């Protein structure tokens, strides 16, 4: 079936996420402004529009309902704001001004790794806002992260301590890897670069059990390719261009068992890829 | 019978895994039941082992 | 504002377990829209719901199983379930000693069955039949050198394989809490292998209790459960208001 | 409403207790509760963990409380330890063999 929201936005939407229940629908816009509705049983219930940035707010990710109703947002003013809702109503709860750039995507860490929220801003930093629980979060900013800027983070699922990994890229044409060490500052491990230009969108698939970890980036170019890890030990990615587009990607989202990929570019236009037996990519739409 | 006897599976998906147990039963000295399910399943199981093992078992 | 990525006019993400969330240029605001892709999926909602798991009595949750899955309508979910219900025999239980008879294990329809099955559903990606049946099969599961590779060679499901069989179950507990089936996980996740009196009836409790933190008088939840559904003032007269000071 | 020297005798305090000690033999805790809860009006003398189902830290309303079991030292929601226990009869904490339901009788 088919549930259409209208989003009463002043301006173009950047960005439309669902929570992990998959009842209440968050939606950012160029009109500094973020709507959470309430999208249960075909509905639209404006439960918040909430309003604290600047700029324009480019991504949206709600946490893990272990955590309670978290919505993170980042938005071009530099300025990244995480919405707590309380007592029935969504208001302003953690504040961070830590980049000196526009921060570009936010996406909160496994449940099991805690409540981390990495973000990545286009003056090439990192910055993971840990939770220690008494409404204080703690930053550990990863510097100079890229050459140009970062544009995407995506985490990659616990697998077994418990071994930290995110996927992050960047302006500066490539893909990187990071993990954290065993006192907690986090490092670069493998750098990936097939891209001929800006990696718009970076995102692991999600686990599913299997031996083999998978990596899904789109590019400036139109260049979406997946990385594959067939050996943990060896820890080779081998990319494989899943298309070639005649205009730009801007986002990639994997399935719940990381099956089906949803590539949407510039050319407004969303295609669904799944795997053949034959191991070539084939559009579903 | 279940596999046999029946968005589906492969049409010779147990196919390996028949032989596998005709094989299992005859190197233990058990040939009365390779030779009883050979019978029984006739040409689904027949093209999949080779003649002279066959032969060795019906003898 | 050179190195600032373009501004996206459209997206897609799989947001909740079955839901597409794709927006598109309009070309005054774009259109979100929510599509149901359930279909898309190896998973299913409703059989999930259908899914039993009871660790007493393997041969009745397995015949349930394939009830519920020709109800739904996999017929390779039907006949999985039918070899399960076969295989997993309380009178195939290996035998201690390994000079007895050779255990199901060893038999090509037993380990050899469930690996090739949870290969094909591995090249599937169904994370719900792969859980299904590394839960089915450990459930059945509960000279010293010879007897510990005897112990290792008498179950079904590989024990060098212990971490996959979990990473599956844990899985398929996630997306069945995606899902809202919160039991179904619970029940679910019993398989991994890896993890004071009363003031109403003045009787010791030992089992579940509740507590007032405000006053600090419980005792047996079912007590409390009658009790708080009509009065409101804790049950020893403590006059502390339990229901409107303990249920934040 | 007796007076303090009055209701304080060692006498009129037996008769309470054996009152309550004989109402607790009928089962009538219930009628009993409302006793001592009329006998704390007049005479002064009376006496964060996470859901196990939803992973949620701390009529209907009784279903937010927190079924803290005395044995496994787990517990949840009442409304969803109650839904849990009434077709299972173990703790959902997994490798938990505690029957915090059946273990009262
Ligand atoms: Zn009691
Ligand atoms: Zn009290
Ligand atoms: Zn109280
Ligand atoms: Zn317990
Ligand atoms: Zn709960
Ligand atoms: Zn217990």
């Amino acid at each position: 079936v088919i549930n259409t929201v209208d989003t009463s936005h002043e301006d173009m939407i950047h960005d439309a996420q669902m929570d992990y229940y998959g009842t209440r629908l968050a939606t950012c816009s160029s009109d500094r402004s973020v709507k959470i509705f309430d999208v249960r049983n075909g509905g639209q219930i404006l439960i918040a529009d909430l309003r604290g940035h600047e700029g324009p707010v480019w991504q949206v990710a709600w946490a893990h309902p272990m955590y309670g109703n978290i919505l993170a947002s980042c938005s071009y003013d530099r300025k990244v704001i995480i919405w707590r809702e309380e007592n029935g109503t969504w208001e302003k709860s953690h504040e961070h001004a830590g980049h000196d750039s526009s921060v570009n995507s936010v996406c909160w860490a496994p449940h099991d790794y805690g409540l981390i929220l990495a973000c990545g801003s286009s003056d090439g930093a990192i910055s993971l806002l840990t939770y220690t629980g008494e409404g204080q979060w703690e930053v550990k900013k990863i510097n100079n992260a890229h050459t140009i800027g970062c544009n995407a983070v995506s985490w990659a699922p616990a697998v077994v301590n418990y071994i930290k990994r995110f996927a992050s890229g960047g302006c500066d044409n490539l893909i990187k890897l990071w993990k954290e060490e065993e006192d907690g500052q986090w490092k670069e491990e493998q750098k990936l670069e097939a891209h001929s230009d800006w990696v718009r969108d970076v995102a692991w698939a999600p686990s599913i059990g299997l031996p083999t970890s998978t990596i899904a980036s789109c590019s400036q170019d139109g260049r979406v390719f997946i990385w594959t890890c067939d050996d943990a030990s060896s820890n080779t990615w081998s990319p494989k261009l899943l298309h070639k587009f005649n205009d730009v990607v801007w986002h990639v989202s994997w399935s719940i068992t990381a099956n089906i990929l949803a590539v949407s570019g510039g050319d407004n236009k969303v295609t669904l890829w799944k795997e053949s037996v034959d191991g070539q990519w084939v559009c579903i739409s | 019978r279940i596999i046999y006897c029946s968005s589906r599976l492969p049409p010779d998906f147990f196919g390996v895994l028949v032989r596998d147990m005709l094989h299992f039963y005859a190197e233990q000295g058990d040939v009365q039941m390779a030779v009883s399910v050979l019978i029984v399943l006739g040409e689904r199981v027949r093209k999949d082992i080779d003649e002279q093992t066959q032969e060795h078992w019906y003898t | 504002d050179a190195n600032i990525p373009f501004p996206r006019t459209s997206g897609a993400r799989f947001c909740g377990a079955g839901y597409l969330v794709y927006f598109t240029r309009p070309m005054a605001a774009g259109k979100v829209i929510i599509q149901d892709i359930a279909c898309l999926l190896p998973v299913h909602k409703s059989l999930g719901e259908l899914y039993i798991l009871n660790v007493n009595d393997i041969q009745e949750t397995c015949q349930k199983n394939a009830a519920s899955a020709l109800l739904v309508g996999r017929k390779d979910l039907v006949q999985v379930w039918s070899l399960a219900t076969v295989a997993t025999d309380l009178c195939l239980g290996p035998k201690s000693d390994p000079d007895l008879e050779t255990p199901w294990a060893r038999h090509p329809f037993g380990r050899q069955l469930l690996e090739s099955l949870l290969a094909h559903y591995c090249r599937l990606r169904d994370v719900q039949t792969l859980a299904m049946l590394c839960s089915v099969f450990e459930a059945q599961s509960r000279r010293e050198r010879e007897r510990d590779q005897h112990d290792k060679n008498k179950r079904l499901l590989d024990p060098a394989n212990t971490q996959q069989f979990d990473d599956f179950k844990k899985c398929y507990g996630e997306i069945l809490y995606r899902w809202g089936l919160r039991e179904k996980r619970a029940e679910v996740l019993k398989f991994v292998s890896c993890p004071f009196q009363c003031a109403i009836c003045h009787v010791a409790v030992r089992g579940s209790s509740n507590f007032c933190l405000t006053c600090g008088h419980g005792g047996h939840t079912s007590h409390m459960m009658e009790w708080f559904r009509t009065q409101e003032v804790c049950p020893t007269g403590c006059g502390c208001h339990c229901l409107l000071e303990s249920t934040f | 409403g007796s007076p303090l020297d009055v209701l304080k005798d060692e006498r009129v305090q037996y008769w309470i207790e054996n009152y309550r000690n004989l109402l607790d033999a009928w089962r009538f805790w219930h009628k009993r509760a409302e006793f001592d809860i009329h006998r704390s009006k007049l005479d002064p003398s009376s006496k964060l963990p996470r859901c196990a189902l939803c992973l949620i830290n701390m009529l209907a309303q009784f279903n937010n409380w927190f079924t803290w079991c005395h044995n496994c030292r787990h517990g949840g929601h009442a409304g969803h330890m109650l839904s849990w226990f009434r077709d299972h009869a173990e703790c959902p904490v997994s490798a938990c063999t505690c029957k915090c339901m059946q273990l009262d009788t």
